[PDB]
């Protein structure tokens, strides 16, 4: 009786595994536990093993991955969703354009023999135990999960925003003073404050949080006297949270 | 009516199958289907900012995010007329080569290898050949830590910019960079000895045609302005279209693509057997040595052809980070005047060409085309597999299922890159 860990795969740019992949004693990392479906790195890999958790990456792009979720609700005590493209269906979300006039777009009338779909969340269809976050998630964030999943208990999700740690490092407030439009109020954190701490925006990857305690003394008036647009922060925040209906009137607290 | 179907290709990037088709007569035609959903980065960036779908591009693919992202720059860069200063240039250049360094060394050692060793998992022969997985993983984190230095991370860099980078590092950096690419020479040195007595299996050796970027200076590079091809043959970079043309086919979400209405091979080889005499360094001396194993006949002679730019790749940015170095210090970005215009670039992804192809329209992206390497290649692929399947198919299925998959995996088929 060793854990049963599969990681499965929907549509992505893998690079979720890729940074599963990358962690070099990853298997001094989860001894408790085996790995029975990691098709990138396993060849004797099967995905009708029952298991326990079950790491999904990606997006439900493809009919036959509404069998496979479901297919893994079934076989899987827990559920993992990992990455922005299961966890909010991702950067392919970022625009409610209907599936043909992208097929169009691209493909103009030509058929594949598989079914396309819209981009959507893992949690649509099967439920969503826990979330790992990031675009790709950091180190630290899959240490955690499988760390703490394997000595029995259950992870927690970082409920404040990129802002936080941002200014711990001493970091400059690249909004502040230079007038780019940082998302890092409202975006779930856990990344070091990665883009302000390199002159650049947070661009949401790690997931939307609400604002609802005042970082900043007023917002609003930075983004009155930037030209930030509650329509702008819309159409960005959209692009790693595109699926959230919760957005439209986050930003509409920010500016009342 | 009685297929071979490989539900899954392991070890490679991506979610696909082959449907070998069997007959009477032998083998009637090779099937690699490809499921990976499109995810229309050509189409939802269409009516968006140029920085907005810039910062989207790399989530194609966590194998080449600096590629398509390096890219997707230069060619944006064409549009509103910009040019990059020399020493951000040679920094791109670097970044480049530790997306490269990485890929090839993860293709090779974590999903060529375990088939010529036995193994399933790379995770497996940890301890039955741990100095290799040690020599993989030295080379590899140069790879990742290059990434992370000048690009924020490995997996879609968000330091890169228009105009050039968000914070460039210490001058130290660049140094003790430059003291690890040192210390990493010798490791590739071991990895061309050991993919060069490695099989390139006879059911394979054929005429290809080979296609790749011709170099825009002296150098074996990534960069350049005008497609070779193995002929003899050059057209402009600017014509791509007009020189190669794509076609949906039922059994794939990924085009096809044809050079002279027949199938061709991006992806190393294709560089090594076009541009060969651009080289110097421990490289040179190695095809110059090694030759007959470097030859434009065989599939599987692009494994060893990485191997030979881990070496070439580690020693010209040792001269690149000494360029730049050269006009330190440097201001990290420029502005950019994002005025309208369109932009072509073709430079070399790590496994051959890539195409971006921009159009933007008062500050918005109003067209863009691309293609990837592993799509330009799923054609000749097809083929490849097909005359595996040709001297093998009255076999026990998984003696034949394995043979075909290795020569998939040597293209290092990358299929979120093929399918977009
Ligand atoms: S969340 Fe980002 S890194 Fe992870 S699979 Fe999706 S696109 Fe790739
Ligand atoms: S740069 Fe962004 S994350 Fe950092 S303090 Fe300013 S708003 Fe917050
Ligand atoms: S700062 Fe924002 S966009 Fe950047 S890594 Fe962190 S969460 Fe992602
Ligand atoms: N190498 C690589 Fe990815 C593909 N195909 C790109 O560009
Ligand atoms: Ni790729």
């Amino acid at each position: 009786g060793k854990v049963r860990i599969g990681f499965y795969a929907l549509t992505s740019c893998y690079g979720c595994q890729l940074q599963l992949a990358m962690m070099d004693e990853l298997l001094q990392l989860i001894p408790n536990a085996e790995i029975v479906c990691w098709f990138m790195i396993d060849r004797d890999s099967i995905e009708d093993e029952k298991v326990d958790i079950a790491f999904i990456e990606g997006s439900v792009s493809t009919e036959e991955e509404v069998e496979l979720v479901k297919k893994i609700r079934e076989n899987a005590k827990i559920v993992v969703a990992v990455g922005a493209c299961a966890v909010q269906g991702g950067v392919q979300s970022w625009s409610e354009k209907p599936l043909e006039e992208l097929w169009k777009k691209v493909y103009g009338d030509a058929k594949v023999k598989f079914q396309p779909k819209k981009a959507e969340p893992v949690s649509k269809y099967i439920k969503v135990d826990y979330n790992i976050y990031g675009c790709p998630p950091e180190k630290k964030d899959f240490l955690y999960a499988l760390g703490t999943f394997l000595i029995g208990s259950w992870p927690e999700d970082i409920d404040y925003p990129v802002c936080l740690e941002c200014r711990l490092n001493g970091h400059p407030c690249i909004l502040l003073e230079k007038g780019e439009p940082c998302l890092g109020p409202v975006t779930r954190a856990g990344c070091n404050a990665r883009c302000p701490g390199f002159g650049v925006a947070c661009i949401g990857c790690r997931g939307a949080i609400g604002y609802d305690v005042a970082w900043f003394d007023s917002l609003a008036k930075v983004f009155k006297e930037k030209g930030m647009t509650k329509e702008e922060i819309i159409e960005r925040m959209k692009m790693f949270n595109g699926h959230d209906e919760r957005v439209e009137k986050m930003v509409e607290k920010i500016f009342s | 009516y009685l297929p071979i179907t490989i539900d899954h290709i392991a070890r490679v990037e991506g979610k696909g199958g082959v449907e070998i088709i069997i007959g009477d007569d032998g083998v009637k035609e090779v099937k690699l289907n490809i499921i990976e959903g499109p995810r229309f980065f050509e189409a939802i960036t269409i009516g968006k900012k140029l920085e907005e779908a810039l910062a989207i591009y790399p989530r194609i693919c966590s194998f080449c995010s600096a590629a398509h992202k390096l890219t997707a720059l230069e060619a944006a860069e064409k549009a509103v007329g910009f040019v990059p200063r020399e020493e951000i240039q040679a920094l791109r250049e670097v970044l480049y080569i530790g997306d490269m360094i990485e890929s090839h060394a993860l293709h090779l050692y974590l999903l060529v290898l375990p088939d010529y060793r036995g193994y399933s998992s790379p995770l497996k022969m940890v301890n039955e050949y741990k100095r290799e997985i040690e020599i993989a993983l030295k080379l590899k984190n140069l790879g990742t830590w290059m990434m992370d230095i000048l690009g924020s991370r490995a997996i879609h860099q968000e330091n890169a910019v228009l105009g050039g980078f968000g914070k460039l590092p210490e001058k130290s950096v660049l140094e003790k960079m430059k003291a690890e690419l040192r210390e990493a020479l010798p490791l590739a040195e071991y990895t061309f000895e050991l993919f060069a007595k490695l099989e390139q299996y006879s059911e394979v050796e054929g005429p290809i045609t080979h296609l790749a970027v011709k170099p825009r200076g002296d150098a074996y590079g990534i960069y350049g302005d005008y497609i070779k091809a193995s002929d003899g043959e050059e057209f402009p970079s600017e014509k791509y279209r007009d020189y190669i043309k794509e076609f949906v086919v039922e059994h794939s979400f990924a085009k096809h693509s044809h050079y002279k209405g027949r199938p061709f091979m991006v992806g190393a080889i294709s560089r090594v057997i076009n541009n060969a005499d651009l080289l110097y360094g421990k490289a040179k001396e190695l095809y110059e040595a090694n030759k007959d194993l470097l030859k434009g006949t065989n599939p599987f002679a692009n494994n060893l052809a990485q191997a030979l730019e881990i070496v070439y790749f580690i020693e010209r940015a040792i001269d690149l980070l000494d360029e730049a170095l050269a006009k330190w210090p440097i201001k990290p970005r420029d502005e950019v005047e994002i005025k309208d215009g369109f932009g072509v670039s073709t430079t070399e992804a790590p496994r051959g060409i890539l195409v971006y192809a921009l159009k933007v329209e008062n500050g918005r992206v109003s067209y863009a085309d691309i293609i990837t390497p592993t799509a330009f290649n799923l054609a000749m692929m097809e083929e490849h597999v097909r005359m595996m399947a040709e001297k093998h198919y009255n076999d026990d299925p998984e003696r034949l299922k394995i043979l075909a998959e290795m020569v998939v995996r040597a293209y290092d088929p990358c299929i979120s890159c093929s399918v977009h």
